[PDB]
């Protein structure tokens, strides 16, 4: 899988492929790995269980309700329980989350990470996406969406665990 | 409590009592003094005691009424005890401490009912939210825009608006409740449900004590009936006993109530007598001292009678009109009609036994016994009680004395 997030000119996105793999074969080819949260204000993508998601995202929404849209805080509060609550402790995943404010990664370890330029590239294809995104972002006037898209393709092209089905979720603000 | 001047007190009292201006000023000075006290320093606050009054006058001329309105006017705990109620304790009978207890049990039945007023909106505001939450089960962790839970206030406001009379739709809510039920019930089951939370204990009951000690008003009726009379001796010590028994209460002491320790040092006492047989100076020394204020009330006159019929607020005549209205009937009293009602009342009181203004209630009531019954079958009519009507209904009765002792 490959989750790519990019932010340029009051535009932030999160794009992902749709391949789920079991051993050396493809189980499914159209997995939705990028959703939307907090009354379609907060976008997010992820790598993991379809339920872990539907549990980690629902909660995240509440943390946002308990911290007036302040992305970061809810995020900080999220990774908190996620590494503490006996039960929650078992869900494994990598949430990519971004709002007009900022974007970042949360990990079962409870970490909250803000990458160099709100550039996120998680998953087995993460680095190939990062490499292509970084390239584009530094040598062309392309858009945040055009980036993630193209970056994602490059990835699915290199990564044996990443395909070409996409699920993009933008966000305009300026 | 009230900041009313004596003059303003008397005014306010003129709305219920006709004449008896002196007793009015006496009782008014007393109330104002309680205000005057709180405006003093430490020492002088202990020293200054109520100026207890001894009202002197014939039956039913406004003694108790004056003391009841005075009490009511200052939202003060009021109790009325008949003095002879203790003349039998030499054989057995209520102890005098009961006065302070009752003046407490009613000083409670007061703070309680008046805690239902203040809490009659709370259960129907920050508590009607009970049903509205089972009508539209609030979001999983409301967000937080302090207008977000005010947002529905479209889906929400529609449920509260339709809840202006429309119910009987069974649901359920929450020892909280949980139990399934209706709304002509879940809603009312909510009335008290959320009200017992606002009202606490050690303040409500603790306050009754505070009231009694500070604004209590004891009215000892027929204090003259416990004075010494030259007919015997054994019954006198019995009487003089009630006087000694009453002594601690007006001199300053502590009484025990199932609500706490009450101190009488500042209870105001209004004693009452006719003093036809005894005289105030027949009271024991210690009691005369504690009864500094003496005021007489005059007997009532026919004119006083006419005025009592119509002048006071919610006068018997006014009440009557109101009650007949309940039946959709319009009652009206002409001046001469009332002049005659009073006239009759005076006649019976003079020809038989004088019971003061009381007589007006029985006369007025007999006069109307017919309309009172037929009221429902007269709906939408204008009945006028004039001199003619009055005479046709009362003459025979008043004229016949033996009959007057029974029927009027
Ligand atoms: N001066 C008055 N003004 C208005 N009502 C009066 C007056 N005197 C007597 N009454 C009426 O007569 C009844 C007699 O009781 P009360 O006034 O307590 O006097 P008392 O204590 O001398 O018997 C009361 O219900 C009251 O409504």
């Amino acid at each position: 899988t490959t989750i790519v997030s990019v932010r340029r000119n009051g535009h932030v996105v999160i794009a992902g492929d749709g391949q789920a793999t079991l051993g050396n074969t493809v189980m499914k080819g159209n997995v939705k790995k990028v959703r939307r949260l907090y009354n379609d204000k907060v976008i997010a993508g992820f790598a993991g269980g379809t339920a872990d998601a539907f549990t980690l995202f629902e909660l995240f929404e509440r943390k946002l309700e308990m911290h007036q849209g302040h992305l970061v805080k809810a995020a900080v509060e999220l990774a908190k329980d996620w590494r503490t609550d006996r039960m929650l402790r078992k869900l494994e995943a990598l949430l990519a989350v971004a709002d007009e404010t900022a974007s970042l990664i949360i990990t079962g370890n409870g970490d909250v990470v803000q990458p160099e330029n709100d550039l996120i590239a998680i998953g087995s294809g993460g680095p190939y996406a990062q490499a292509a995104a970084r390239a584009l972002l530094e040598n062309t006037e392309l858009s945040a969406r055009e980036i993630a898209e193209k970056a994602l393709d490059i990835a699915g092209d290199i990564c044996i665990y990443t395909n070409h089905f996409h699920t993009i979720e933008e966000l305009s603000y300026k | 409590h009230s900041e009313m001047t004596p003059r303003e007190i008397v005014s306010e009292l003129d709305k219920h009592i006709i004449g008896q201006d002196n007793a009015k000023r006496s009782v008014a000075i007393a109330l104002r003094n309680r205000w005057r006290r709180m405006q003093l320093n430490e020492e002088l606050r202990h020293e200054v005691t109520p100026k207890n009054i001894l009202m002197i006058g014939p039956t039913g001329v406004g003694k108790t009424e004056i003391a009841r309105r005075l009490a009511k006017l200052a939202n003060a705990p009021f109790i009325k005890v008949e003095a002879t109620k203790f003349t039998e304790v030499g054989y057995v009978g209520k102890e005098v401490d009961s006065i302070i207890r009752d003046l407490t049990d009613a000083a409670v039945k007061m703070v309680r009912v008046q805690a239902i007023e203040k809490n009659r909106y709370r259960a129907e505001e920050l508590a009607e939210e009970r049903i509205l939450d089972v009508l539209i089960p609030p979001a999983k962790n409301n967000w937080g825009q302090t207008e977000q839970q005010q947002e529905p206030s479209a889906a929400r406001q529609a449920f509260r608006k339709k809840l202006r009379e429309g119910q009987l739709d069974d649901k359920e809510i929450e020892k909280q409740k949980a139990r399934k039920l209706k709304i002509k019930d879940a809603m009312k089951l909510l009335i008290e449900e959320e009200a017992a939370k606002l009202v606490n204990p050690e303040e409500l009951k603790q306050d009754a004590i505070d009231a009694v000690e500070q604004h209590g008003i004891v009215f000892i009726d027929e204090i003259d009936k416990i004075c010494k009379r030259g007919e015997s001796s054994g019954p006198d010590v019995s009487r003089e006993g009630v006087q000694r028994d009453l002594l601690p209460l007006v001199e300053g002491c502590t009484v025990s109530t199932k609500h706490g320790m009450v101190k009488t040092d500042h209870i105001l006492f209004i004693a009452s007598g006719a003093f036809q047989i005894a005289k105030p100076s027949d009271l024991i020394p210690e009691l005369q001292g504690r009864l500094p204020i003496r005021v007489e009330l005059q007997a009532l006159t026919t004119s006083d009678f006419e005025r009592i019929l119509t002048e006071p607020n919610a006068s018997i005549t006014v009440q009557y009109k109101a009650l007949m209205a309940t039946e959709g009937v319009n009652i009206e009293f002409t001046d001469s009609g009332i002049k005659r009602i009073a006239e009759a009342a005076w006649q019976v009181n003079e020809s038989t036994e004088n019971i003061g203004a009381r007589r007006l209630h029985t006369v007025l009531e007999r006069l109307m016994e017919e309309i009172s019954y037929d009221a429902s079958d007269l709906s939408g009519q204008n009945i006028t009680i004039d001199a003619d009507y009055v005479s046709k209904h009362l003459d025979a009765l008043v004229a016949d004395e033996d009959l007057s002792r029974f029927i009027l």
